[PDB]
This record gives C-alpha cells, sequence and structure tokens, in this order.
C-alpha cells in the first residue's frame, strides 16, 4: 500500500527511497536499473522493493469521508 | 597443540575500509565456528533502541493503527544504546518506564487543504498542507533528568526522510511512542545492522599456463580486476582474488576444465558490516566480541 | 569427517540424558585413516549411531 | 459533533429520539467519527 | 539455574558429564565446543539443541581421566574468554592505524 | 452507466469498477452463465433414454 | 503491501492487475537445509515478517439491529444509549454515551458491542462480541430508516479488523501449484546466507519439484533474479521461447552479465555451523 | 533484449493520483463483462423497443 520501511530480506532502510526514485525516473530520465544503483540499492533483495512497489495508498486516499467532494 | 598465544601468533586483521555506516575488514586464521559467532551476535544480540509501545490518541488516516505503529517500530533512531538501561517486565506499567530506560517520541500532525495551490495542479505537496508524514516529524520529548544528558545530542531518526504515512485534509495522526532497548533476536527492529555476513576468500588455482589468446578469454570469465596478464610474457595471474563473486564461469568452457579450479581459502574471512545508523560498524563489531566474552564469563561464575 | 565433525554428529543424534544410549557413555570407533590426520567415514557414522 | 454524513461529509451531532439524517441534505447514513482516546499498541 | 549438571548422564568418576545451559543457541554452543576440543584431555564433546523452539542447549564432555568434565568446561570458558580478548585487541591495533 | 473513472471515484464506487452483478440485500449476487443447445439447428441425436418413452421407440 | 512481479505476462498490464496486487516477491532458495520443510511444507525467515512480509488483515462486519422483534407502529421498546438505572460503570471503556462503541478500540471475547435501554424490562441490556478472536473497531454506520414518520435509529453496522500476522500453519503458494503450510519462522541467524550478504525469506524443498514437474518455477527463479539485478521486467506470456532459444539460455546470460552464474546458483554458508556448503544453492526471487 | 516487458511506473503512479477524465484505461477488462452488461441492455433498448 505504502512504501515498506526496512526491506524484508536483509534489513536495509528502503522506505526513504520511494520519492527519490520517482524523481530519478521523471525529471532525470533514467531507466529503472540506473536509478536503483544511484540510490545505493546494490543487493537484488533491496532492488526488488523499490522496483516492484505499487504505491496503492495513492488510490486509497481519494476516498476521504472527512471532506466535501 | 593449541594455546591462546599460538592463536595470538597467527591471528591478524587487515581492515579494507571505514565509513560512518559500512565497514569492511578481514579476519585471518580464525575458525568458522568463531567467525559465525561474531556474525550471529551483530544481527541478533547487540542491543539497539526502537519504538515498542505506541500510544495512539487519534488516527483518522487511511493507514490503520497497528500498521502505522509497526512502521514506527521499524524506523531507526540515531541514539546510543549505552546511554539508557533495560526495563523490567515484572514491574507494572506505572514504574516500568523511567527516564533511565525509556525515550519518548511524539507525532502530532494535522492535514488541511492549501489555498495557495496553483490551479490545475497534481503535486500534493503544493495541493495540501502536511500531506506527507516523514520520520523527522517524530519529535523527541525529554522527560525528567534526560533533558541534560540528551541536550548534547537530541534523539533524531538516522534516516529522516522515511515516508511514514500520507494524509488528506480532515485527517490527522496523534500518538506517543516509547522506545526502549532490545536485542535483534526478539524483533527485527532491534537489529542495528543492515546486513553483517562474511564470505571466505576465493582461491583461483591456475594449474596450467594460459599463454596466448586464451588469456584474453580467461580474463573475460572473471570480474575485471581479478585476472591480469603479465607485461613481460603473456601469462594469466591473479591480481586481486577479493574482487570476484564465485561465478564459476570458467567451468562452463571445455577449454578450462583442467587449466583452473576454484578453491576457497579456509580461514580467511571478509566481514562486511552495514549499520542501520545508530552505531558505527566499528562499534557494533566491538560490542559483538564483548557479548561473546561476557557470555562465557557469565557461565564461568554461575554455580554448576 | 575429522574428529570435531565426527563427534558433533553423534551427540546431535544420541543425546544420552534423554535415554537413547544404552551405556551411560558415548563409545566411538577408531578412525578409518590414521595418517596424516585422522578421518572417519559416513559408514562409520551409522556404525556408532 | 460525533457523527459525519456519508454523502456531504458534514460533521453533525444527533440528539436523543432525533431523526437520523443529515441536516444539509437528506441522507440516511451517518458515520461515527473517531474521538480522541488512548488506544495502546505494541509496535510489532 | 543458568548452568545445570544433568545428573542422569554424569559419572561417578566425574569424567563423563552432561550439562544444560538455558537461553543459548549455536552462537555459544559451536564456539565453546571448538575451544574445549583443543584441550588434549577431552575424549568426546559435542553440543545439541533438544528442540529449536525451546531455548535450551546441552553440552557433553567426556575425558580420558585426570581431569573432571567440570574442570574441562571451566578451561574452555576461560580460553574462549581469552580468544575473544586477542581478537579485540588486534581489532583495536588496526582500527587506530587507519 | 457512462461515468468516467474519475467520476466513479467521486461516487465512491471504484475507479475501474466493472459492473455485471446485482446488489441484493447488501450481497453482490450474479446470475451464472449456462451452456445449452444451439438455437434453430435440428441436430440428429441418439439417446438410450428415447427408448423409454414406451414400446417400439428407437 | 502487495507487489507487482518481476515475472509477469503481457496480459497482466493489459487488464490492470497492478490495481490489485495479490502477492509479493520473495527471495526463494530451493534448498534442503531445514528439515522442517520436507513433504509439502515451507518456512519463512523470522525477521522477514517481523518487518511485514506477507502481513494482512481481515475485515468482518456484523449488523446489530434492535427492531426485528416487533411490528406495526408500537412504541419502540429498545433505545440506544444508557438509561437512568444502576447499570455497572465498567463498560465506559468500550462504549460512548450513545450506547455505541468508540472507533479504534480493542475488543476481545465478552466485551460489549453496544448498549441499549429496554422499556418493557426497565434495564440497560448490552449485546456482546461473540467471537473468540480479538478485533479492533474500524467504523460504525448509523443506518437510518426511510419513512414519512421520522424514527430513532434501530440499526447499526459495525466493522471489525483482525490482525492476521502470518503464523505457522498458514498456506502460502507460488504461481505454479506449489502450496504448503508454514512449519516454523526460522530465525535469520540460523538461515543460510550467500556471499552477496542476502538471506532467503522462503525455503522450499527440492523434493517438491520432481514428482510435480513445475519447471516454470525454476525458470521464474532465473527470470525473477535477473530482472531484479537490471531493474527490468521480463515477460512470461507462454510460447515466447522455442526449443532453440531456451529461457535457461536467455536468463542465464543476463545473470552472467551481472556477475552471477549462468545456472542461477549462489555459494551459501550455513547459519548454524557457518561452514561452506557443498554445492551452490539455487536461489532467486519468485512471486 | 526482446522478451522484456516494462514496469509501467510513472504511468501506474500518475493514473493513481488522478483517474482519467476521458474513457477508462484497460478496455479489455471492460469487454470481459460485456456478455453481462450487453445482455441486460438488450431487454430495455435496441430494435423493437
Ligand atoms: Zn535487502
Ligand atoms: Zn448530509
Amino acid at each position: 500500500m505504502i512504501v515498506p520501511v526496512r526491506c524484508f530480506s536483509c534489513g536495509k532502510v528502503v522506505g526513504d527511497k520511494w520519492e527519490s526514485y520517482l524523481n530519478l525516473l521523471q525529471e532525470d530520465e533514467l531507466d529503472e536499473g540506473t536509478a536503483l544503483s544511484r540510490l545505493g540499492l546494490k543487493r537484488y533483495c533491496c532492488r526488488r522493493m523499490i522496483l516492484t512497489h505499487v504505491d496503492l495508498i495513492e488510490k486509497f486516499l481519494r476516498y476521504n469521508p472527512l471532506e466535501k467532494r | 597443540e593449541w594455546n591462546v598465544e599460538k592463536f595470538k601468533k597467527d591471528f591478524e586483521v587487515n581492515i579494507s575500509s571505514l565509513d560512518a555506516r559500512e565497514a569492511n575488514f578481514d579476519l585471518i586464521n580464525i575458525d568458522t565456528s568463531i567467525a559465525n559467532a561474531f556474525r550471529r551476535i551483530m544481527i541478533s544480540e547487540v542491543p539497539s533502541v526502537a519504538a515498542e509501545y505506541v500510544y495512539f490518541f487519534n488516527n483518522t488516516s487511511v493507514i490503520q493503527d497497528e500498521v502505522l505503529a509497526h512502521r514506527i517500530g521499524l524506523v531507526p533512531l540515531k541514539v546510543d544504546p549505552d546511554m539508557l538501561t533495560w526495563v523490567d517486565s515484572n514491574l507494572p506499567d506505572d514504574e516500568k518506564f523511567t527516564d533511565e530506560n525509556t525515550i519518548v517520541l511524539s507525532l502530532n500532525v494535522k492535514c488541511t487543504r492549501n489555498p495557495d495551490a496553483p490551479k490545475g495542479s497534481t503535486d500534493p505537496k503544493e495541493l495540501y498542507n502536511n500531506a506527507h508524514v516523514y520520520a523527522r516529524d517524530l519529535k523527541f520529548e525529554p522527560q525528567g533528568r534526560q533533558s541534560t544528558t540528551f541536550a548534547d545530542c537530541p534523539v533524531v531518526p538516522a534516516d529522516p526522510d522515511i515516508l511514514l504515512a500520507k494524509l488528506r485534509p480532515g485527517q490527522e495522526i496523534s500518538l506517543k511512542a516509547h522506545c526502549i532497548l532490545g536485542i535483534g533476536g526478539d524483533h527485527a527492529k532491534f537489529s542495528p545492522v543492515s546486513t553483517a555476513s562474511y564470505r571466505l576468500l576465493p582461491q583461483i588455482n591456475i594449474l596450467q599456463p594460459i599463454k596466448g589468446e586464451s588469456a584474453r578469454r580467461f580474463q573475460k570469465c572473471f570480474p575485471p580486476g581479478v585476472i591480469g596478464i603479465d607485461e613481460g610474457s603473456d601469462e594469466a595471474y591473479v591480481k586481486d582474488a577479493r574482487k570476484d563473486t564465485v561465478s564459476r564461469e570458467v567451468l562452463r568452457y571445455e577449454e578450462f576444465a583442467d587449466k583452473v579450479k576454484l578453491g576457497r581459502v579456509r580461514n580467511h574471512f571478509i566481514f562486511n558490516v552495514e549499520s542501520a545508523g545508530a552505531m558505527t560498524p566499528e562499534e557494533i563489531f566491538f560490542k559483538s566480541v564483548r557479548i561473546l566474552k561476557n557470555k562465557a564469563e557469565y557461565l564461568k561464575n554461575c554455580p554448576i | 569427517f575429522t574428529r570435531e565433525q565426527y563427534q558433533q554428529y553423534i551427540y546431535g543424534c544420541i543425546r544420552p540424558e534423554d535415554g537413547h544410549t544404552t551405556r551411560s557413555k558415548i563409545v566411538t570407533l577408531p578412525p578409518t585413516i590414521f595418517k596424516p590426520y585422522p578421518l572417519w567415514t559416513g559408514k562409520q557414522i551409522i556404525t556408532t549411531v | 459533533l460525533k457523527y459525519i454524513c456519508a454523502e456531504c461529509s458534514s460533521k453533525l451531532s444527533l440528539s436523543r429520539t432525533d431523526a437520523v439524517r443529515c441536516k444539509d441534505c437528506g441522507h440516511r447514513i451517518l458515520l461515527k467519527a473517531r474521538t480522541k482516546r488512548l488506544v495502546q499498541f505494541e509496535a510489532r | 539455574e543458568k548452568i545445570k549438571l544433568l545428573t542422569q548422564a554424569t559419572s561417578e568418576d566425574g569424567t563423563s558429564a552432561s550439562f544444560q545451559i538455558v537461553e543459548e543457541d549455536h552462537t555459544l554452543g559451536n564456539a565453546l565446543r571448538y575451544v574445549i576440543m583443543k584441550n588434549p584431555d577431552v575424549e568426546f564433546c559435542g553440543y545439541s539443541i533438544p528442540h529449536p523452539s525451546e531455548n535450551l542447549l546441552n553440552i557433553r564432555i567426556q575425558t580420558y581421566g585426570e581431569t573432571t568434565a567440570v574442570d574441562a568446561l571451566q578451561k574452555g570458558l576461560k580460553d574462549l574468554m581469552d580468544l575473544c580478548d586477542v581478537v579485540e585487541s588486534k581489532f583495536t591495533e588496526k582500527i587506530k592505524s587507519m | 452507466n457512462k461515468m468516467s473513472p474519475y467520476e466513479l471515484v467521486q461516487h465512491k464506487e471504484e475507479s475501474d469498477e466493472i459492473g455485471g452483478y446485482f446488489i441484493v440485500n447488501g450481497i453482490e449476487k450474479l446470475i451464472r452463465m449456462l451452456i445449452v443447445q444451439r438455437r434453430n439447428h435440428p441436430m440428429a441425436i441418439i439417446r438410450p433414454s428415447f427408448a423409454n418413452r414406451g414400446a417400439s421407440y428407437s | 503491501t502487495g507487489q507487482t512481479p518481476i515475472v509477469k505476462a503481457n496480459l497482466y498490464d493489459d487488464y490492470g492487475m497492478d490495481n490489485f496486487p495479490n502477492g509479493f516477491n520473495a527471495v526463494v532458495a530451493v534448498i534442503s537445509y531445514t528439515g522442517y520443510d520436507m513433504d509439502d511444507a515451507m518456512i519463512i525467515n523470522k525477521s522477514a515478517d517481523e518487518r511485514g512480509f506477507g502481513y494482512g488483515t481481515m475485515y468482518k462486519t456484523e449488523k446489530v439491529d434492535l427492531a426485528l422483534n416487533r411490528n406495526r407502529g408500537d412504541p419502540i421498546t429498545q433505545h440506544f444509549g444508557f438509561g437512568n438505572d444502576e447499570w455497572p460503570k465498567e463498560w465506559l471503556e468500550k462504549l460512548d454515551e450513545d450506547g455505541l462503541p468508540y472507533i479504534g478500540t480493542y475488543v476481545e471475547e465478552g466485551d460489549p458491542i453496544c448498549a441499549y435501554f429496554d422499556d418493557t424490562l426497565n434495564k440497560t441490556k448490552i449485546k456482546t462480541y461473540h467471537s473468540s478472536e480479538p478485533a479492533y473497531i474500524e467504523e460504525v454506520n448509523l443506518i437510518g430508516d426511510e419513512s414519512n414518520k421520522f424514527q430513532e435509529l434501530q440499526t447499526v453496522s459495525i466493522k471489525y479488523r483482525i490482525r492476521r500476522t502470518p503464523q505457522i500453519g498458514d498456506k502460502f503458494s507460488s504461481r505454479h501449484g506449489q502450496k504448503g503450510v508454514c512449519s516454523r519462522k526460522w530465525p535469520t541467524i540460523d538461515m543460510p546466507f550467500s556471499e552477496t550478504g542476502i538471506q532467503p525469506d522462503i525455503i522450499i524443498n527440492p523434493h517438491a519439484f520432481p514428482s510435480r514437474m513445475t519447471i516454470g518455477m525454476f525458470v521464474e527463479s532465473l527470470a525473477g533474479k535477473a530482472g531484479a539485478l537490471h531493474g527490468i521486467a521480463q515477460d512470461s506470456t507462454p510460447w515466447i521461447f522455442n526449443e532453440d532459444d531456451t529461457p535457461a539460455d536467455y536468463f542465464g546470460e543476463q545473470l552472467a552479465k551481472a556477475g552471477y552464474n549462468y545456472h542461477g546458483n549462489e555459494p551459501m554458508y550455513s547459519g548454524a555451523t557457518g561452514e561452506e556448503l557443498r554445492a551452490d544453492i539455487y536461489v532467486g526471487v519468485v512471486y | 533484449q526482446a522478451r522484456t516487458a516494462d514496469f509501467r511506473t510513472l504511468e501506474r503512479e500518475s493514473r493513481f493520483i488522478n483517474p482519467p477524465k476521458d474513457k477508462s484505461a484497460f478496455p479489455l477488462l471492460q469487454e470481459a463483462v460485456q456478455p453481462h452488461i450487453g445482455s441486460f441492455n438488450a431487454l430495455t433498448e435496441g430494435p423493437d423497443g
């Protein structure tokens, strides 16, 4: 749903690298392999977290019962 | 014959690099039994401080309560575990959390709609106020006498841009978090280490001379800083047997079924300790030889 | 198997205090090879098991 | 103000023996809002 | 109650004895077993966890005589203490070189 | 019916919400598809149960 | 937290199944190491689901209704809230002044779900939570009746959330038919570890493969791992490979360009003894 | 590399923020229920009322 803090297989902090990843794919036109290497994600357990995150919380947050629509 | 001076004559350490987060060093002529015991304390038994009890007051955001509490458990806190002591489980909840064994964090964030947003925008940081809750929004609240000993260094998360939660206007999060000590064998959040593991030194045993244009392809079957060619005579030799992962790429070729075999140096270790932020990996390894020393020192004093 | 390996696999399976042995002391065999260094065999694991 | 309308999201209060509906629009479903209270979790 | 000599497996001579340590694992059990197998008087030794879900660690010591198994365990705990002291000094000898 | 996936989120439903089903007493029921004989085609059929219409039935 | 797979068909992104993630990528080592996963079972890294690996909840909703025992315009004998009698003040912790429970509170078996005053008995009865498994209260709906006569509420819908942390005995599965319950949450210091520093978060037995003949899970291990190194998704819609170009030739050369081997094996150590294992261990990220 | 799909990030992520104000993405998912939608529509509109 939202980006996993502290990836599952080793324990490297990963949750602070989602918004830096979308920055390094949109403004700086990098492919997904260079951007995971610039963020310091070397081990392929750490790479498949930011690479394969869906960020589904942005679809949940459009149903706000605490605001007029 | 074995002796602690015979082991002192043979053991040495060759450190490759230091950093604020990642060390890389060597253990020479030590057993796999002992080098695992150092490897298993740095992950499971060296203490660290992490949020264990989270006291919610209001949470109207979309991410629910135990998931957002589990994420506050997983954020590393840049705080020295030597500054505060352990809790006692037999004490009740009124006297268990003192200012010598508990650091208090707070997260009071409210979201509202930004009227200064540009028309036809998509960016929620322009479009909303306090829409993204990060790890640096966890505020340290010194209680009692710890407003003097932590005034030199306030408790801040070691990775402040951890995206804890996301909000929309109307929604709010208000909590208090008590972060205490613990070892990595209880929960994974108390491990101060990204990964701490070894690999033994690869031994590339060239058996026959690899002169000619076979050395231009024997070099290609390794990472580039491992096999070099001599400038005097064309002959493959090992430059650096540390730079290779053990791929066995030469074992896919019938040309090199006899000219090389890939052994492994028996007692040469390469530790690569990556810290999570609170302690330096110089100190995490130093605390791991002290836990194993005090573990044998504890049984030496207990009555049998 | 060397001497530390050979005796590790026996106490990992026998464990006399739970009552699997019948001698109150774990007996072993002489090794298969005596020189240069003593080695046992996996035949000789299950022999003393 | 303890309840929220499901349609127009107006924070309303509902007295005793009162018509269970919102006042800004006639919607018959009300959401009980979350009031500030201590809830305890172990972060595991 | 940390260390406990299992009296249903010890010997009258004191040469064979089974111990049992609470809340330990392969970290201490494999490390201590290597050190006591360097003692040239120990005949048999090994460690064994009964069940992994229960934090229990048995350690067997059998010897050739002239030393009890308790006196062997105190030597192996002393030398595993000393082995951790010479790897701590030499790490400090090289961390100050840089 | 003709709502955009924007307007299906503003009406609480889901963005790419496919329909197809009936809401009956809060439960999402739907009537299954059944595979059955083709319309308007006389097909020659041999069945042993056609003999049990009486005597002299083939 | 669901994930999109490294290894997916091209029809996956065409029906929009990224909108509905039904699983997660897991470092799966095909290894007989543990002893606890032999016949059909499996294990998880213990520190994997201390970090949220495979965590899910369960949302249960029941409707408490106070007007299914009457008819035709009688006075409503049952009202939400508290009366003026001597009712015990124990359950102010769960319930609000409306006789309705607070949002977010923790409810085990025997706690009250709602309080209502009864007129034919002059007593505040409470209904209670008839479930042996604890839950948290997420939302409380006030279902109001539609009539010309405006009516006090008789119908309340309450939704529970139940923390389903993955215990042992829970069934996981691959995308190939390889199901199996969890045997033990095996701790990280007792698991095998590679030379790259990682540890698998799933161990599966190699004896589940020969009788089942699922080589799509073997080649997902090469395809999943070689896509995790390069940051690419390889498609896996069927019959994109011939007998000439085997995918084990295709995904092997992708692993060989990264430094790993052509066969998808890694040199792993033990967690208990710490020794170098005999053969290199077949690992990879499958979904 | 011929047999590679793509992680459609910045398209998946952009579509999550704002849903399309024109017709829906993934029209092949809408065709999977057209024998249900188009069968209820036939009994109210079409030829002969
Ligand atoms: Zn990782
Ligand atoms: Zn309304």
